[PDB]
């Protein structure tokens, strides 16, 4: 709602990303295969070669991860608000329907012979 | 005995007691002794043995029943919930309908190699009842394909309903 704001702050009535959030489990995955890009791209021992360079791919891709996790349920949130609250405000476009039975509702067989 | 002789009856049965007319031996009633003490009687202990065991561990299953719950007339349009169980109870009828059937033609089956050259007058009774069951399984469940559903069998039975309805007016 704020304009230019990545996370207004509404959105701190939100409950925040868990750590172990799936999502956040697969961009830590991917920081992960990016170290070991890394690595094969510069020929180096893939697996084992800069442990710290390879730390530091999982960390920072976790780190921008979970924020853009938090602004992407933020952004769900505020769009159920708006459609909650304008249906709301027009009732006469939204109307309750009277919900027949089927033993009512009269529909036509189709036979496969 | 071990099945209900109301769902699979047998006619009581009525054997010719033997009238030998020949004064030379029967082959057959010598070698039904052989058979009784070669082969029932050994085959007979061995399983009483398996029967003794049995006894000593006796546990018990049951037969599963399903509580009734509303048909999909009751079902309000595009309510799930209330259809998901009135179609999976639908479901189950089909398939117990279905074993009706089989019971029926096993009736009609069994009849007509019982009775015989006989069994197209003595064979009347399971006939007409295998007509009537075929009738009545037609008018549910035919023709709705294989993507059948609660609610193509209702739209069957209502287009059903309404033809019997104008023919009534036409009387
Ligand atoms: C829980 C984990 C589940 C695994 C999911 C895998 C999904 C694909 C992930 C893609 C990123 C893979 C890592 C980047 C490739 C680097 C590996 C490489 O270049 O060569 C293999 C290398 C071994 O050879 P070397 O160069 O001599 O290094 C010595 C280290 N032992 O290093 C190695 O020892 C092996 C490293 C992994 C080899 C990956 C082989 C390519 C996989 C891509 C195929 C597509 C993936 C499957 C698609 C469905 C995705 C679920
Ligand atoms: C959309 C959902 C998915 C989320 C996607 C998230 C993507 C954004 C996240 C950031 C992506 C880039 C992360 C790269 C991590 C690897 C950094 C590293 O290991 O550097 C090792 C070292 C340099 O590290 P150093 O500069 O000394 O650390 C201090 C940084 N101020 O020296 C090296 O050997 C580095 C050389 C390999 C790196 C490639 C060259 C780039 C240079 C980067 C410099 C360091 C940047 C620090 C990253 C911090 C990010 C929080
Ligand atoms: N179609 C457009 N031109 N605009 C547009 N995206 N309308 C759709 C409305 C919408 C959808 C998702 C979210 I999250 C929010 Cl907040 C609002």
């Amino acid at each position: 709602r704020a304009t230019f704001q990545f996370l207004p702050d509404e959105a701190r009535s939100l409950p925040p990303p868990k750590l172990t959030d799936p999502r956040l489990a697969f961009v830590g995955f991917l920081g992960y295969c990016s170290g070991l890009i890394d690595n094969a791209i510069r020929r180096r021992p893939v697996l084992l070669a800069g442990l710290h360079r390879q730390l530091l791919y999982i960390t920072s891709f976790v780190f921008v991860g979970y924020y853009l996790l938090k602004r992407q349920d933020y952004m769900y949130a505020v769009r159920d608000h708006d459609m909650f609250s304008y249906i709301k405000s027009h009732p006469e476009d939204f109307p309750e329907k009277d919900k027949k039975t089927y033993g009512e509702v009269f529909e036509e067989f189709h036979p496969v012979r | 005995d071990s099945w209900d002789k109301d769902v699979y009856p047998e006619p009581p049965r009525r054997t010719p007691a033997p009238s030998p007319q020949t004064s030379l031996p029967n082959p057959i009633t010598y070698l039904t002794k052989a058979f009784d003490l070669l082969v029932d009687r050994p085959v007979t202990l061995v399983r009483e043995f398996i029967e003794r065991q049995h006894a000593k561990n006796k546990y018990y299953y049951y037969h599963r029943e399903f509580r009734r719950v509303p048909d999909i007339t009751e079902c309000q349009e595009k309510d799930v919930l209330c259809m998901f169980e009135a179609e999976m109870q639908w479901r189950r009828d089909y398939k117990v309908d279905q074993e009706i059937v089989n019971i029926i033609q096993e009736r009609l089956k069994a009849c007509q190699q019982r009775e015989g050259e006989s069994h197209r007058q003595n064979c009347a009774k399971e006939l007409e009842q295998f007509t009537q069951v075929v009738k009545a399984y037609q008018d549910r469940y035919h023709d709705l394909g294989a993507h059948y559903s609660a609610r193509k069998c209702l739209a069957k039975q209502k287009q059903r309903m309404l033809a019997e309805r104008k023919a009534a007016k036409e009387a």
